[PDB]
Protein backbone atom coordinates (compact mmCIF):
# COMPACT_ATOMS: atom_id res chain seq x y z
CA UNK A 1 0.00 0.00 0.00
CA UNK A 2 2.05 2.92 1.32
CA UNK A 3 5.78 3.42 0.92
CA UNK A 4 8.49 1.92 3.16
CA UNK A 5 9.26 3.60 6.49
CA UNK A 6 12.18 6.04 6.39
CA UNK A 7 13.71 7.17 9.67
CA UNK A 8 15.45 10.51 9.17
CA UNK A 9 15.68 11.81 12.74
CA UNK A 10 16.67 10.40 16.15
CA UNK A 11 16.41 12.25 19.47
CA UNK A 12 18.71 11.82 21.29
CA UNK A 13 21.23 10.19 18.94
CA UNK A 14 22.92 8.28 21.77
CA UNK A 15 22.21 7.13 25.29
CA UNK A 16 22.47 4.46 27.95
CA UNK A 17 20.22 1.39 27.74
CA UNK A 18 16.51 2.04 28.28
CA UNK A 19 16.87 5.68 27.21
CA UNK A 20 13.62 7.15 25.87
CA UNK A 21 14.13 8.16 22.23
CA UNK A 22 11.93 10.01 19.76
CA UNK A 23 12.09 8.66 16.19
CA UNK A 24 11.18 10.98 13.30
CA UNK A 25 10.73 10.19 9.64
CA UNK A 26 8.28 9.39 6.86
CA UNK A 27 5.68 6.64 6.55
CA UNK A 28 6.22 5.45 10.10
CA UNK A 29 2.68 4.08 10.15
CA UNK A 30 -0.82 4.93 9.02
CA UNK A 31 -2.00 4.30 12.59
CA UNK A 32 -1.13 2.85 16.05
CA UNK A 33 -1.89 -0.67 14.87
CA UNK A 34 0.18 -0.32 11.68
CA UNK A 35 3.47 -0.74 13.56
CA UNK A 36 4.74 -4.36 13.56
CA UNK A 37 8.48 -3.96 13.86
CA UNK A 38 10.96 -1.67 15.59
CA UNK A 39 14.61 -2.61 15.99
CA UNK A 40 17.40 -0.30 17.14
CA UNK A 41 20.96 -1.63 17.18
CA UNK A 42 19.52 -5.09 16.62
CA UNK A 43 17.40 -4.78 19.75
CA UNK A 44 13.64 -5.34 19.49
CA UNK A 45 12.01 -2.23 20.94
CA UNK A 46 8.48 -2.84 19.62
CA UNK A 47 6.99 -3.49 23.08
CA UNK A 48 7.80 0.05 24.26
CA UNK A 49 7.04 1.69 20.91
CA UNK A 50 4.34 4.36 20.96
CA UNK A 51 3.08 5.53 17.56
CA UNK A 52 2.38 9.28 17.61
CA UNK A 53 1.96 10.03 13.89
CA UNK A 54 3.22 8.82 10.52
CA UNK A 55 6.29 11.00 11.23
CA UNK A 56 6.84 10.16 14.87
CA UNK A 57 7.35 7.14 17.11
CA UNK A 58 8.68 7.12 20.67
CA UNK A 59 10.28 4.09 22.33
CA UNK A 60 13.09 2.91 24.60
CA UNK A 61 16.37 1.47 23.41
CA UNK A 62 17.70 -1.78 24.80
CA UNK A 63 21.07 -3.54 25.04
CA UNK A 64 22.63 -3.94 21.60
CA UNK A 65 22.93 -7.16 19.60
CA UNK A 66 24.58 -5.28 16.73
CA UNK A 67 27.37 -2.70 16.59
CA UNK A 68 25.64 -0.58 13.94
CA UNK A 69 23.17 2.02 15.17
CA UNK A 70 20.53 1.04 12.61
CA UNK A 71 16.91 2.11 13.24
CA UNK A 72 14.56 -0.31 11.46
CA UNK A 73 10.81 0.36 11.44
CA UNK A 74 8.37 -2.11 9.90
CA UNK A 75 4.74 -1.27 9.16
CA UNK A 76 1.96 -3.48 7.81
CA UNK A 77 1.18 -0.89 5.14
CA UNK A 78 4.68 -0.28 3.77
CA UNK A 79 6.89 -3.13 4.94
CA UNK A 80 10.45 -2.98 6.26
CA UNK A 81 12.06 0.44 6.31
CA UNK A 82 15.50 2.03 6.56
CA UNK A 83 17.11 4.95 8.36
CA UNK A 84 19.41 7.78 7.31
CA UNK A 85 20.63 8.20 10.88
CA UNK A 86 22.01 5.89 13.52
CA UNK A 87 21.77 5.58 17.27
CA UNK A 88 24.81 5.15 19.52
CA UNK A 89 24.19 2.84 22.46
CA UNK A 90 26.23 4.00 25.47
CA UNK A 91 27.47 1.92 28.40
CA UNK A 92 26.94 3.06 32.04
CA UNK B 1 27.24 8.86 -3.50
CA UNK B 2 25.32 12.12 -3.02
CA UNK B 3 26.99 15.22 -1.59
CA UNK B 4 26.55 15.34 2.19
CA UNK B 5 26.60 18.72 3.93
CA UNK B 6 27.02 18.51 7.71
CA UNK B 7 25.31 21.33 9.55
CA UNK B 8 25.50 21.98 13.27
CA UNK B 9 22.99 24.03 15.25
CA UNK B 10 24.58 26.01 18.10
CA UNK B 11 23.30 28.60 20.53
CA UNK B 12 21.91 29.12 24.03
CA UNK B 13 18.96 27.25 25.49
CA UNK B 14 15.46 28.04 24.25
CA UNK B 15 16.55 30.17 21.29
CA UNK B 16 14.90 27.79 18.80
CA UNK B 17 17.60 25.48 17.46
CA UNK B 18 15.23 22.50 17.54
CA UNK B 19 12.18 24.39 16.36
CA UNK B 20 14.13 25.59 13.32
CA UNK B 21 15.37 22.04 12.68
CA UNK B 22 11.94 20.40 13.02
CA UNK B 23 10.21 23.02 10.87
CA UNK B 24 12.84 22.48 8.17
CA UNK B 25 12.80 18.68 8.52
CA UNK B 26 9.11 17.99 9.09
CA UNK B 27 7.25 21.21 8.27
CA UNK B 28 5.96 21.48 11.83
CA UNK B 29 6.00 23.89 14.75
CA UNK B 30 4.61 23.18 18.21
CA UNK B 31 4.92 25.39 21.28
CA UNK B 32 6.65 22.82 23.48
CA UNK B 33 9.41 22.50 26.06
CA UNK B 34 11.98 19.80 25.37
CA UNK B 35 15.65 20.56 26.20
CA UNK B 36 18.03 18.89 23.76
CA UNK B 37 21.02 16.68 24.56
CA UNK B 38 22.08 15.85 20.99
CA UNK B 39 19.80 14.90 18.08
CA UNK B 40 20.65 13.82 14.52
CA UNK B 41 18.70 14.44 11.33
CA UNK B 42 19.49 13.63 7.71
CA UNK B 43 17.39 13.76 4.58
CA UNK B 44 17.51 14.39 0.86
CA UNK B 45 17.01 17.97 -0.23
CA UNK B 46 17.43 19.68 -3.60
CA UNK B 47 20.00 22.47 -3.58
CA UNK B 48 19.97 24.64 -6.69
CA UNK B 49 18.48 21.77 -8.68
CA UNK B 50 20.96 19.20 -7.42
CA UNK B 51 19.88 16.39 -5.15
CA UNK B 52 22.07 16.25 -2.04
CA UNK B 53 21.74 15.14 1.57
CA UNK B 54 21.74 17.50 4.53
CA UNK B 55 22.77 16.25 7.96
CA UNK B 56 21.88 18.31 11.02
CA UNK B 57 23.30 17.88 14.49
CA UNK B 58 20.96 19.70 16.90
CA UNK B 59 22.84 20.39 20.12
CA UNK B 60 22.26 21.34 23.74
CA UNK B 61 22.04 24.99 24.71
CA UNK B 62 23.32 24.58 28.26
CA UNK B 63 26.97 25.58 28.60
CA UNK B 64 27.52 22.43 30.67
CA UNK B 65 29.48 21.12 27.68
CA UNK B 66 33.21 21.72 27.23
CA UNK B 67 35.18 18.87 25.66
CA UNK B 68 31.94 17.42 24.32
CA UNK B 69 31.40 20.49 22.14
CA UNK B 70 34.86 20.05 20.62
CA UNK B 71 33.97 16.63 19.21
CA UNK B 72 30.60 17.75 17.83
CA UNK B 73 32.02 20.91 16.28
CA UNK B 74 34.89 19.01 14.67
CA UNK B 75 32.43 16.77 12.82
CA UNK B 76 30.57 19.70 11.29
CA UNK B 77 31.23 21.46 7.99
CA UNK B 78 28.93 24.42 8.60
CA UNK B 79 27.35 26.14 11.60
CA UNK B 80 24.08 27.99 12.25
CA UNK B 81 24.75 30.18 15.28
CA UNK B 82 21.30 30.91 16.66
CA UNK B 83 20.09 33.39 19.29
CA UNK B 84 16.62 34.77 20.00
CA UNK B 85 15.83 38.39 19.19
CA UNK B 86 13.76 38.37 22.39
CA UNK B 87 16.66 37.37 24.65
CA UNK B 88 19.73 39.62 24.76
CA UNK B 89 21.48 37.05 26.93
CA UNK B 90 21.42 34.45 24.13
CA UNK B 91 22.86 37.07 21.75
CA UNK B 92 25.82 37.87 24.02
CA UNK B 93 26.38 34.10 24.28
CA UNK B 94 27.05 33.79 20.54
CA UNK B 95 30.54 35.26 20.91
CA UNK B 96 31.49 32.25 23.04
CA UNK B 97 30.08 29.69 20.60
CA UNK B 98 31.88 31.43 17.71
CA UNK B 99 35.16 31.33 19.66
CA UNK B 100 34.83 27.64 20.49
CA UNK B 101 33.94 26.78 16.90
CA UNK B 102 36.78 28.70 15.19
CA UNK B 103 39.18 27.00 17.59
CA UNK B 104 38.36 23.35 16.90
CA UNK B 105 37.92 23.86 13.16
CA UNK B 106 41.05 26.04 13.00
CA UNK B 107 39.40 28.12 10.29
CA UNK B 108 38.20 31.72 10.57
CA UNK B 109 36.23 31.32 7.35
CA UNK B 110 34.33 28.15 8.24
CA UNK B 111 30.79 28.17 6.75
CA UNK B 112 28.86 30.15 9.37
CA UNK B 113 25.61 32.10 9.66
CA UNK B 114 24.39 34.31 12.50
CA UNK B 115 20.69 33.59 13.00
CA UNK B 116 18.31 35.84 14.92
CA UNK B 117 15.33 33.57 15.57
CA UNK B 118 11.77 34.33 16.76
CA UNK B 119 11.27 37.26 14.39
CA UNK B 120 7.51 36.85 14.85
CA UNK B 121 7.84 38.17 18.41
CA UNK B 122 8.81 41.72 17.43
CA UNK B 123 6.90 43.07 20.43
CA UNK B 124 9.42 41.37 22.74
CA UNK B 125 12.58 42.16 20.79
CA UNK B 126 15.58 42.75 23.07
CA UNK B 127 18.25 42.67 20.36
CA UNK B 128 18.20 45.33 17.64
CA UNK B 129 18.64 44.46 13.98
CA UNK B 130 21.46 46.98 13.77
CA UNK B 131 23.35 45.43 16.67
CA UNK B 132 23.01 41.92 15.23
CA UNK B 133 24.07 43.04 11.75
CA UNK B 134 27.19 44.80 13.05
CA UNK B 135 28.34 41.67 14.85
CA UNK B 136 27.78 39.57 11.75
CA UNK B 137 29.84 41.95 9.62
CA UNK B 138 32.59 41.98 12.24
CA UNK B 139 32.79 38.18 11.95
CA UNK B 140 32.38 38.40 8.18
CA UNK B 141 29.25 36.23 8.06
CA UNK B 142 25.68 36.80 6.91
CA UNK B 143 22.91 37.66 9.35
CA UNK B 144 19.38 36.37 8.85
CA UNK B 145 16.33 36.73 11.07
CA UNK B 146 14.03 33.73 11.23
CA UNK B 147 10.77 32.49 12.63
CA UNK B 148 10.36 28.76 13.24
CA UNK B 149 6.66 29.55 13.66
CA UNK B 150 5.85 31.23 10.34
CA UNK B 151 8.93 29.57 8.83
CA UNK B 152 10.20 32.92 7.51
CA UNK B 153 13.76 32.53 6.17
CA UNK B 154 14.11 29.08 7.76
CA UNK B 155 14.74 27.30 4.47
CA UNK B 156 17.00 30.19 3.45
CA UNK B 157 19.39 29.81 6.37
CA UNK B 158 19.82 26.08 5.75
CA UNK B 159 20.22 26.51 1.98
CA UNK B 160 22.64 29.43 2.32
CA UNK B 161 24.76 27.53 4.82
CA UNK B 162 24.83 24.53 2.47
CA UNK B 163 25.89 26.77 -0.42
CA UNK B 164 28.81 27.96 1.69
CA UNK B 165 29.83 24.41 2.58
CA UNK B 166 29.38 23.62 -1.11
CA UNK B 167 31.58 26.50 -2.27
CA UNK B 168 34.14 25.45 0.32
CA UNK B 169 34.30 21.90 -1.03
CA UNK B 170 34.82 23.31 -4.54
CA UNK B 171 38.00 25.12 -3.53
CA UNK B 172 39.47 22.17 -1.63
CA UNK B 173 38.74 19.76 -4.48
N1 LIG C 1 7.03 32.33 18.48
C1 LIG C 1 8.19 31.51 18.33
N2 LIG C 1 8.41 30.64 19.24
C2 LIG C 1 9.55 29.97 18.91
C3 LIG C 1 10.35 30.16 17.82
N3 LIG C 1 11.49 29.21 17.86
C4 LIG C 1 11.30 28.52 18.95
N4 LIG C 1 10.08 28.98 19.64
C5 LIG C 1 9.60 28.40 20.91
O1 LIG C 1 10.62 28.56 21.88
C6 LIG C 1 10.77 27.45 22.69
C7 LIG C 1 12.15 26.85 22.70
O2 LIG C 1 12.45 26.32 21.40
P1 LIG C 1 13.44 25.18 21.18
O3 LIG C 1 13.49 24.88 19.74
O4 LIG C 1 13.13 24.06 22.16
O5 LIG C 1 14.79 25.81 21.66
P2 LIG C 1 16.25 25.15 21.71
O6 LIG C 1 17.26 26.17 21.40
O7 LIG C 1 16.21 23.95 20.82
N5 LIG C 1 16.39 24.62 23.30
P3 LIG C 1 17.78 23.78 23.95
O8 LIG C 1 19.03 24.57 23.78
O9 LIG C 1 17.36 23.57 25.38
O10 LIG C 1 17.94 22.43 23.30
C8 LIG C 1 9.67 26.45 22.21
O11 LIG C 1 8.49 26.54 23.05
C9 LIG C 1 9.37 26.91 20.77
O12 LIG C 1 8.09 26.59 20.31
C10 LIG C 1 10.03 31.17 16.83
O13 LIG C 1 10.61 31.46 15.84
N6 LIG C 1 8.86 31.86 17.17
MG1 LIG D 1 16.89 22.01 21.32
Amino acid sequence: SRQPPLVTGISPNEGIPWTKVTIRGENLGTGPTDLIGLTICGHNCLLTAEWMSASKIVCRVGQAKNDKGDIIVTTKSGGRGTSTVSFKLLKP
Amino acid sequence: SLALHKVIMVGSGGVGKSALTLQFMYDEFVEDYEPTKADSYRKKVVLDGEEVQIDILDTAGQEDYAAIRDNYFRSGEGFLCVFSITEMESFAATADFREQILRVKEDENVPFLLVGNKSDLEDKRQVSVEEAKNRAEQWNVNYVETSAKTRANVDKVFFDLMREIRARKMEDS
